[PDB]
């Protein structure tokens, strides 16, 4: 009666982009990045790869409300380094740690029976 | 009504798995924890999902119209 | 390889028993999210009921036709409707299959998944047979009908996410257990008086080396071995269950590095 | 239109000006048919 | 304008299916009818368990 549609968790609305990259106003060199139409999946997982490297001071992500699917993600790099390549470098960082897994767990599949 | 087709939990297929039910019960007579066992309902939501269940469709079933 | 490493413990056509090695507690996390919720999956979508003189309601029988396990091998060459450039659903996008049931015989008709007749053109994919994992043959038990009660009903499946339905859910339970022993204390055991008698002790705990008394507590250790186990519904091999779950999420990630990619316009 | 009785297997196509009661049956119990024009649903 | 109108609308706040349409003649000679409408709630946020 009052509920949304539930692709309205994964399919984009009219006008909203994907990402919402936006400039940190408390410290300096930092940035706060709206995902939309994703949850935890993705939030926690970037996170996480993101204090991975070295040359990031902070990374949080947080939900603001379950009802809707996006969440925040707020990055702080040292300086001469631009936040976004830290975010590149994490997403590709996770893909390639993927393909690996993908790989290993099919050549894992070849060597089994039943 | 009639046997759920899947589990709410977890979401494993149940609703093939109703007569195969009855006959265990009734056929081999065994109990239905055994029953349920050889049907591969180890977790008890699923186990839940055909023990709890009743076929109140048979009674339905009952009525002419 | 070279990266996180795989384990194959057990490997059957329902489930499939594994160890991920080298990985980062929230990757193992999301590919359970992700081998959950967000793989494409063949349901009955749309159900249009000619006759319906059953005991069970129209929608009631809807509902199960939508739970019913499909075929979804060759999906990834099947097309979401929302995307695909036809008027409502075509062969691109849906898959159509009738069903056609009538009481004949004086005991009670039974009417099963395989009665469920592909229409539709599905032009070389394997696609849209409804899974039959039954003994018999015979599938999940849609409806039952008595003497003169006849189910004519048409339905259109389209290819769907579980994080829209559940019914598009491709596996069941995954379970999911790291550090068997409780050696990185990241849970406070609850207990009346010795904490490890009451406890139950896990099968996992046969793969790793337990703690020893005269050594302190790890504090620089984190989670790197997981314990799992996924179990797939029919409609997709476990195997490609967790294989589409990594292909998915490395996707999406890929996605927003596209979008990165995109936001350096002008 | 069309109707159907109750306690019965008949087709009944008495329109208006007669209703009840069946034939050849007795009871005043009509039903009415359903629809030609197929209601589509959402398998959800 | 020969005729006043007394038909009976579909409650404004729910919404359905007709289930069951029957058309029965009353003990006094009157044809009165019944409207069944089927409606499958499914459980949402504010439903009491
Ligand atoms: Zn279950
Ligand atoms: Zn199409
Ligand atoms: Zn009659």
């Amino acid at each position: 009666m009052n509920a949304p549609d539930r692709f309205e968790l994964f399919l984009l609305g009219e006008g909203e982009s994907k990402l919402k990259i936006d400039p940190d106003t408390k410290a300096p060199n930092a940035v706060v990045i709206t995902f939309e139409k994703e949850d935890h999946t993705l939030g926690n997982l970037i996170r996480a790869e993101l204090l991975n490297d070295r040359k990031v001071l902070f990374a949080a992500y947080k939900v603001e409300h379950p009802f809707f699917a996006r969440f925040k993600l707020r990055i702080q790099t040292t300086e001469g380094y631009d936040p976004k390549d830290a975010l590149k470098n994490a997403c590709n960082s996770i893909i390639n740690k993927l393909g690996a897994l993908k790989t290993n767990f099919e050549t894992e599949w070849n060597l089994q029976t039943l | 009504m009639i046997v759920p087709v899947r589990c709410f939990s977890c979401g494993k297929v149940v609703g093939d798995k109703w007569e195969s039910y009855l006959n265990l019960l009734q056929e081999d007579e065994l109990d239905e924890g055994t029953a349920l066992s050889r049907l591969g309902l180890k977790r008890y939501c699923c186990r839940r999902m055909i023990l709890t269940h009743v076929d109140l469709i048979e009674k339905f079933l009952r009525y002419n119209p | 390889e070279e990266g996180p490493q795989v384990k194959i413990r057990e490997a059957s056509k329902d489930n499939v028993d594994f160890i991920l090695s080298n990985v980062d507690l929230a990757m193992a996390n999301s590919l359970r999210r992700v081998m959950i919720a967000e793989i494409p999956t063949l349901a009955i979508d749309s159900v249009e009921v000619e006759t319906n003189t059953t005991v069970l309601a129209d929608e009631f029988i809807a509902h199960r036709l939508g739970l019913i396990p499909l075929q979804s091998m060759d999906i990834e060459q099947l097309e979401y409707s929302r995307d695909c450039f036809c008027e409502d659903h075509c062969d691109k996008c849906s898959v159509v299959l009738t069903l056609q049931a009538f009481g004949e015989s004086e005991s009670t008709t039974n009417v099963y998944s395989k009665d469920l007749v592909i229409v539709s053109n599905l032009m070389g994919r394997n696609i849209g047979h409804p899974i039959i994992q039954d003994k018999e043959g015979n599938g999940v038990l849609i409806c039952k009908l008595r003497k003169g009660q006849e189910l004519k009903l048409t339905c259109v499946a389209k290819k769907g996410i579980a994080k829209e339905h559940a019914k598009w859910g491709p596996a069941a339970a995954i379970e999911f257990e790291y550090d068997p022993w409780n050696k990185l204390k990241h849970t406070d055991y609850w207990y009346e008086q010795d904490s490890a008698k009451e406890w139950p002790q896990s099968k996992n705990c046969e793969y790793e080396d337990p703690p020893n008394e005269g050594d302190p507590f790890d504090y620089k250790a984190q989670a790197d071995t997981f314990y799992m186990n996924v179990e797939s519904v029919g409609s997709i091999p476990v195997d490609q269950v967790v294989v589409r779950g990594i292909d998915t999420l490395q996707k999406k990630v890929a996605s927003i590095l596209l979008a990165l990619t995109q936001m350096d316009q002008d | 239109l069309k109707y159907i009785c109750a306690e019965c297997s008949s087709k009944l196509s008495l329109s208006r000006t007669d209703a009840v009661r069946c034939k050849d049956c007795g009871h005043r119990i009509l039903l009415k048919a359903r629809t030609k024009r197929l209601v589509q649903f959402e398998a959800r | 304008h020969s005729k006043r109108d007394a038909s009976t609308p579909l409650r404004s706040t729910e919404n359905g299916i007709v289930d069951q349409v029957l058309v029965t003649t009353n003990q006094d000679g009157l044809k009165f009818v019944k409207v069944r409408v089927r409606t499958t709630k499914i459980p949402q946020i504010g439903d009491k368990f």
